């Protein structure tokens, strides 16, 4: 039990879900029923790799076998939920911990801000963050970054100026994910004076190493062979804490080198990314379906992922060519093909390929071109400024 | 508050055999334009075991063995009576109709029988829908020649036999049952249409009998009957028992299945009429395309094994098309919908090649019937026989598109 | 395909059934049984394909606990599987479940004939009382 | 139909001296009956 637990953590933290199915069949096959803990772990893998069907079954088998969620197994499903945007399926695990007897803590408030807020439901996200400080409780620093990414997403200077000078009011120098959300929010309204006012705090950075690698690579210093190898020794260092955190860095990252310009330099850091596991669904290449799933990715993530995907097309035939924008219980309802994710990526296919990439009449979260149409189709420009 | 808000049989149908011990529960004798009928006259509530509708003494039954040599039960034939030759003249296995046809004649001429009485109640030479009466130009419209052979070499047996033992010689005895050959080839068709072959015990001796049993006989067919005959060897009653547990609507008409597992065709040569939904009709394919089996079955949700096919648009027919489709199965192997297809398309093209062969369409037929009014019964009969076949080829062609988009 | 929320074929399960035969697992095969008659299908003809799956991969005692289940519960096997129960149980001296079997088939309404006294008497022949 | 076997016997049979004292243990080796005091 000892020896089982400890190897499926190990792969629910990076999420290596092949390895975790392994372990699971390996102890069935010895006639050992695996613990409540040790299928928690299988299911945060699933999570981690957006195997949202294969995730469920786990959650349902641990009935089965009598080894009952505990709070720790609410948690792995809404932090899974989370990355996708899939309040639907989240709201069910918030309806289903007031049933069980589990009080919400601050990891269930979190999961809920960060699910609303990728669902594209603003409103909704900060009602929480309003409704969760009439609870009492204690937001932490990822509740801040929490809402910090609601106020970025949706153009908020003032607010967000508000928000992140509090971060550093009580000393807690905050992480490089919420400086690259100041640069967005900067770089979305074209603000360069705030843009160079906040470079300059992480070009010098005499405590954080972090910060001043990332902060003088995006400005293109460390753009060079050798001069690189630094800046993947911390992609290395942060690869530790598993696919978890480094989604959320490269979310931000991608986001904040988008909306600065540095459309080349997000196209390469995409690119680092997935040879790390960063994103394993964002690419299927077969001769059915040539797909790429941004549901889980932030604005600039996207319009990175799009761009390169486009751009691959053009090299090359599959009988389908889709985008994954909602992949959740939403897709069978007129509320995700309005979704701003799906009307972002539509918008930004529509000024890019004319009229080539239409809705789909039985999903509301899909994108297609057909076969037909592939034929009569670089495609993005992808420059730094 | 109470002050403010198909005919029926002749009276005395029923009555002449409720005075000598026929009971009917829950049902009611139905008169119309095609025939007698037997229909419930109420809810028939379902029940832990079969109820019991009818009730028929052996007595006013006319039976005869199955097997040689020819007794009759009740023995009603007097030593001697130069009738028993006639039917101990008879062929054992083909006759059985000859020999209950005599001995039917011979029930109409005495006085104290049954069914003397019971016979104003059957069908005449121009109602009973038997083919032994069909003309030439009938048997025209069969499009069929085997069963049109069938029913040309019935007639012609039936004819022989008379003229051979109805001569100019034969006593008067004789003479008066049968005087003219219509007389007994209209006997002989209410022996086949009429005939309800049962293994019974009498007393202590167990046999097989072939029996002319009034009001059972009014029994209409069915592929999905309601009702099943029981033989009650104690009292010697035959017992008309509706299936255990099955509920039974006011009106819903009470049906036997004459002849399990037989097709149109053995229920034209019998019992003269068809019927569009019967589970056994068989159609000639080539068996160059097949459809696997287990995937048509479960689309339609026909159940059991082949020889009991059952259904949880479906009818007869679509468990006809299961047996008589060419079929692939291999265990648990699945079908490939791509070559599927092509076999469902080469089975259409099959089936449409064999409607091409009618030089009429079943709807044609149909109302063919309606705009008929000086038709034999055999006449309409015999359309009724050919559009059936039609609408059974039809229901296939629907029945593989159907399965051809269901397998998706 | 069930958290899917999809209803599985009867085809589907009996594949289930037919394998958990060939593994000598009678206990999933029964499980399985169970579902198809909560999915209202007809288990008969699953249940025929279990007893004879696990008669053939030599689980002759699973094969005799899952017939006798099925036939007390009234379902009524084949004519060749009743042979098949009749005649192997007989061929490894197994005259109770032989003697337990042939009571059902007859309480089906399936007359023993011969053949399956035969059965009997090549184990009752070798019990010493005569 | 089958009929519902059924296969009982008894038999009887002289007895060895063996299962003699089988039976008992236990031997009775003195006359009295009962006693004329105590009546036990
Ligand atoms: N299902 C069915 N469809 C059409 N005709 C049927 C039928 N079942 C029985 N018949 C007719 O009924 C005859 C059997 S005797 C049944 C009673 C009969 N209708 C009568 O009035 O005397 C057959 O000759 C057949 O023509």
């Amino acid at each position: 039990m000892e020896t089982y637990e400890g190897i499926i953590f190990a792969c629910g933290k990076g999420g290596l879900h092949e390895d975790a199915r392994k372990i699971l069949q390996y102890m069935t096959a010895k006639d050992v029923v695996p613990s409540s803990k040790a299928y928690t772990g299988v299911i945060e893998a699933f999570g981690q790799a957006a195997l949202y069907e294969e995730a469920l079954v786990a959650f349902n088998t641990m009935h089965e076998v009598g080894s009952n969620p505990s709070i720790e197994t609410f948690h792995s499903l809404l932090y899974s939920f989370a990355r996708g945007g899939l309040f639907k399926e989240s709201e069910v695990i918030l309806s289903r911990l007031v049933n069980s007897g589990i009080p919400r803590n601050r990891d269930t408030f979190n999961a809920t801000i960060e699910a609303y807020k990728q669902g594209g439901k603003f409103e909704e996200a900060v009602k929480t963050y309003v409704d969760m400080e009439k609870s009492r409780c204690d937001p932490d620093e990822r509740t801040l970054e929490a809402v910090l990414s609601v106020y970025s997403c949706a153009r908020l200077v003032d607010e967000c100026r508000e928000q992140f000078e509090e971060m550093k009011a009580s000393d807690i120098l905050p992480s490089i994910m919420c400086y690259c959300m100041m640069l967005s929010v900067y770089g979305k309204t074209e603000s360069w004076d705030d843009v160079n006012e906040l470079l300059e705090e992480m070009l010098s950075n005499r405590v954080s190493n972090i910060h001043q690698v990332i902060g003088q690579m995006i400005k293109g210093n460390y753009d060079d062979d050798s001069n690189w190898q630094i800046v993947e020794y911390v992609l290395d260092k942060l690869n530790s804490e598993g696919c978890g955190l480094g989604i959320r860095f490269y979310n931000a990252l991608l986001d904040a080198l988008w909306w600065l310009g540095q459309k080349e330099r997000a196209a390469r850091v995409l690119n680092e990314a997935t040879k790390r596991g960063i994103f394993p669904e964002l690419f299927r290449k077969n001769k059915l379906v040539w797909s790429v799933d941004v549901h889980r990715m932030s604005e600039g993530g996207m319009y990175t992922a799009l761009s390169v995907w486009l751009n691959d097309l053009s090299d090359i035939l599959p009988q389908l060519a889709v985008v994954v924008s909602v992949r959740g219980q939403l897709e069978k309802s007129s509320a995700a093909r309005e979704s701003p994710i799906t009307r972002a990526a539509f918008s930004f296919l529509q000024d890019h390929v004319s009229s080539s990439f239409s809705f789909t009449g039985w999903n509301g979260g899909r994108i297609m071109c057909q076969r037909s149409q592939l034929k009569q189709l670089n495609i993005v420009a992808l420059t730094n400024s | 508050f109470p002050l403010f808000q198909l005919e029926s049989a002749d009276p005395d149908f029923y009555k002449i055999g409720y005075v000598r011990r026929v009971r009917a529960y829950g049902v009611e004798f139905k008169e119309g334009p095609d025939g007698f009928g037997i229909y419930a006259s109420k809810d028939i509530e379902p029940r832990r075991r079969a109820r019991v509708i009818m009730e028929i003494p052996h007595e006013l039954m006319i039976t005869i063995r199955q097997k040689h040599p020819w007794m009759f039960f009740p023995d009603i034939v007097p030593i001697g009576h130069p009738i028993f030759d006639i039917i101990n003249s008879t062929d054992p296995e083909r006759d059985w109709d000859l020999r209950l046809a005599c001995l039917l004649l011979f029930s109409f001429d005495r006085e104290d029988h049954f069914w003397r009485l019971y016979g104003d109640f059957l069908p005449a030479a121009d109602e009973c829908s038997s083919l032994l009466l069909a003309t030439e130009e009938d048997l025209a419209e069969l499009q069929d020649p085997q069963l049109v052979s069938t029913i040309r070499q019935q007639q012609k047996r039936v004819l022989e036999f008379w003229e051979k033992n109805w001569h100019s010689g034969v006593p008067l005895k004789i003479k008066r049952l049968a005087e003219d050959a219509e007389r007994f080839i209209w006997a002989v068709s209410i022996a086949q249409t009429r005939c309800i072959s049962m293994k019974t015990r009498i007393g202590a001796l167990v046999q097989d009998l072939n029996m002319m049993i009034p009001y059972a006989d009014m029994l209409n067919h069915s592929f999905e009957p309601n009702c099943f005959l029981h033989w009650r060897p104690k009292d010697r009653i035959l017992e008309v028992m509706s299936n255990a547990g099955q509920a039974i609507k006011k009106g819903e008409e009470m049906t036997i299945n004459y002849m399990p597992g037989q097709k149109n065709n053995m229920l034209m040569e019998r019992y003269g009429f068809s019927t569009p939904v019967n589970p056994w009709d068989a159609i000639p394919f080539s068996g160059d395309s097949r459809i696997h089996l287990n995937s048509f079955l479960s689309v339609f949700n026909i159940f059991g094994l082949p020889e009991e096919y059952y259904h949880d648009f479906v009818d007869g027919a679509v468990i006809a098309a299961a047996r008589t489709l060419p079929t692939w199965s291999d265990i648990d192997l699945p079908p490939i919908p791509s070559a599927e297809r092509k076999a469902v398309k080469e089975l259409q093209d099959e089936c449409r090649k064999m409607l091409a062969e009618y030089p009429t369409t079943s709807e044609q037929d149909q109302k063919l019937l309606d705009s008929l009014s000086e038709a034999r019964t055999t006449f309409a009969t015999a359309v009724k026989y050919r559009m059936h076949r039609k609408m059974f080829i039809g229901k296939i062609i629907k029945a593989l598109d159907i399965y051809q988009e269901r397998l998706l | 395909e069930l958290g899917a929320g999809q209803r599985p074929l009867p085809e589907t399960m009996i594949a289930l059934v037919r394998l958990s035969g060939s593994k000598g697992n009678a206990q999933r095969g029964l499980e399985l049984l169970a579902a198809m008659e909560k999915l209202n299908y007809d288990i008969r003809q699953a249940w025929l394909i279990l007893v004879e799956e696990l008669v053939r991969t030599n689980h002759l005692e699973e094969a005799n606990k899952v017939f006798l289940k099925g036939a007390r519960g009234g379902m009524r096997a084949t004519d060749q599987l009743y042979d098949l129960m009749i005649e192997e149980d007989c061929k490894a001296g197994d005259h109770s479940n032989a003697l337990d079997i042939s009571y059902e088939m007859e309480a089906a309404g399936r007359f023993a004939t011969t053949f399956h006294f035969n059965c009997l008497l090549s184990v009752q022949a070798t019990c010493g009382i005569p | 139909m089958i009929d519902r076997y059924k296969h009982q016997q008894l038999r009887i049979g002289l007895v060895s001296p063996q299962q003699i004292s089988a039976w008992a243990t236990g031997e009775v080796t003195k006359p009295y009956t009962f006693h004329y005091k105590t009546n036990k």
